[PDB]
């Protein structure tokens, strides 16, 4: 409606009998493949991401905003925990970090 | 082909040009209309061979290739069910270039999701593309994780409902 | 000639590859739109008669 691609925002100019705008939209560009998975797996729990996708770059996996590529370390703060890991079709077996486990650990 | 008449259609003046410039900007127009509601996407997206989709039956919607037509069984029955110095003037898209705007559309839509709307057509597995769907009307993904099956089944069972509908109804 | 009417494009689907943007473009595009015609008024008694 406001452009081709993620719309950002508008200007209007004035034309003779009409208006022109010019929609400022955002393009995604230089994507990559990841390897993906609905939820990981830990502790018997089945944990899945809160605002991202799990995204994995061949030996690790991340967590990452959908529209740009930022991996971030999984954790409990940006994952929740629904279920258990038998009924996610696609579930991979994976590490979740604790930001509190080094706090009671030290 | 009557000499006297046309010399006397001619004190009229240009009522003949009028008529036919109406008809000529009608006769574009729908050209442009069928130009915007169809060619919206500059690229002819093409669906794997392999159709895993995660439990996703998409085979009423796609094309048949078994059809010299190449539509869709859904377009087949749609298109079966729809039956002087005048002049029709053919479209300019034929049905099958029509068909494959649409076969391109569903391909984009079912391998990239709405990424090929809005500018490089990104894959993504399409029980994660309904995940994200599901969050956008506001329920979580693992709701659609849990119930995957149930929702394949219920989305193929509409499908075909839709078919049978079309087929039943006149 | 018979028109094109895209170049061909097979995305790589698979089951479990994501593909996610690592850059972005800021695109401004043109809509050119017409809001109002010439106002114009016919005497119809001065047309037709002077
Ligand atoms: C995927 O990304 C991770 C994190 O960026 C990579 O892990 C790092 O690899 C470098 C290269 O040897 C090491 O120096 C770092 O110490 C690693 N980080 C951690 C936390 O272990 C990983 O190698 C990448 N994998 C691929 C295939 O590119
Ligand atoms: C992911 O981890 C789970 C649990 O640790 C693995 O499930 C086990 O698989 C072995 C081998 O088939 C069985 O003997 C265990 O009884 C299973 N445990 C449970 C709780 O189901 C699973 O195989 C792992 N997957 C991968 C790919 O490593
Ligand atoms: C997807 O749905 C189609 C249509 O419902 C399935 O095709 C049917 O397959 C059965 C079993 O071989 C046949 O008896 C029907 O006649 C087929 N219907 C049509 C319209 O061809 C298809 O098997 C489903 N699954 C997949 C993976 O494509
Ligand atoms: C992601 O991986 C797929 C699979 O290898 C890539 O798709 C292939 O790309 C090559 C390079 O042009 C083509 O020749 C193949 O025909 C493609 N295969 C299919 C099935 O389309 C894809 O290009 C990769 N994406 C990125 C961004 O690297
Ligand atoms: C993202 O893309 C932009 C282009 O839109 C890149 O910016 C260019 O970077 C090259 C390499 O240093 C420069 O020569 C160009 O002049 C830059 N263009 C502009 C407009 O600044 C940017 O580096 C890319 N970033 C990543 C991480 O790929
Ligand atoms: C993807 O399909 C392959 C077989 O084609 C299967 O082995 C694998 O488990 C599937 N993965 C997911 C996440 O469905």
């Amino acid at each position: 409606f406001c452009g081709k691609g993620y719309h950002l925002m508008s200007f209007p100019q004035s034309a003779p009998h009409g208006v022109v705008f010019l929609h400022v939209t955002y393009v995604p560009a230089q994507e990559k493949n990841f390897t993906t998975a609905p939820a990981i797996c830990h502790d018997g729990k089945a944990h899945f991401p809160r605002e991202g996708v799990f995204v994995s770059n061949g030996t690790h996996w991340f967590v990452t905003q959908r529209n740009f590529y930022e991996p971030q370390i999984i954790t409990t703060d940006n994952t929740f925990v629904s279920g258990n890991c038998d009924v996610v079709i696609g579930i991979v077996n994976n590490t979740v970090y604790d930001p509190l486990q080094p706090e009671l650990d030290s | 082909d009557s000499t006297e008449c046309s010399n006397l259609l001619l004190q009229y003046g240009s009522f003949c040009t009028q008529l036919n410039r109406a008809l000529t900007g009608i006769a574009v127009e729908q050209d442009k209309n069928t130009q915007e509601v169809f060619a919206q996407v500059k690229q002819i997206y093409k669906t794997p061979p392999i159709k895993d989709f995660g439990g996703f039956n998409f085979s009423q919607i796609l094309p048949d290739p078994s059809k010299p037509s190449k539509r869709s069984p859904i377009e087949d029955l749609l298109f079966n069910k729809v039956t002087n110095g005048l002049t029709v003037l053919p479209p300019l898209l034929t049905d099958e270039m029509i068909a494959q705007y649409t076969s391109a559309l569903l391909a984009g839509t079912i391998t990239s999701g709405w990424t090929f709307g809005a500018g490089p057509a990104l894959q993504i597995p399409f029980p994660m593309q309904m995940a994200y769907r599901f969050n956008g009307i506001g329920v979580t993904q693992n709701v659609l994780y849990e119930n995957q099956k149930l929702i394949a089944n219920q989305f193929n069972s509409a499908i075909g409902k839709i078919q049978d509908s079309l087929s039943s109804t006149p | 000639y018979t028109m094109s009417l895209g170049a061909e494009n097979s995305v790589a689907y698979s089951n479990n590859s994501i593909a996610i943007p690592t850059n972005f473009t800021i695109s401004v595009t043109t809509e050119i739109l017409p809001v109002s015609m010439t106002k114009t008024s016919v005497d119809c008694t001065m047309y037709i008669c002077g």
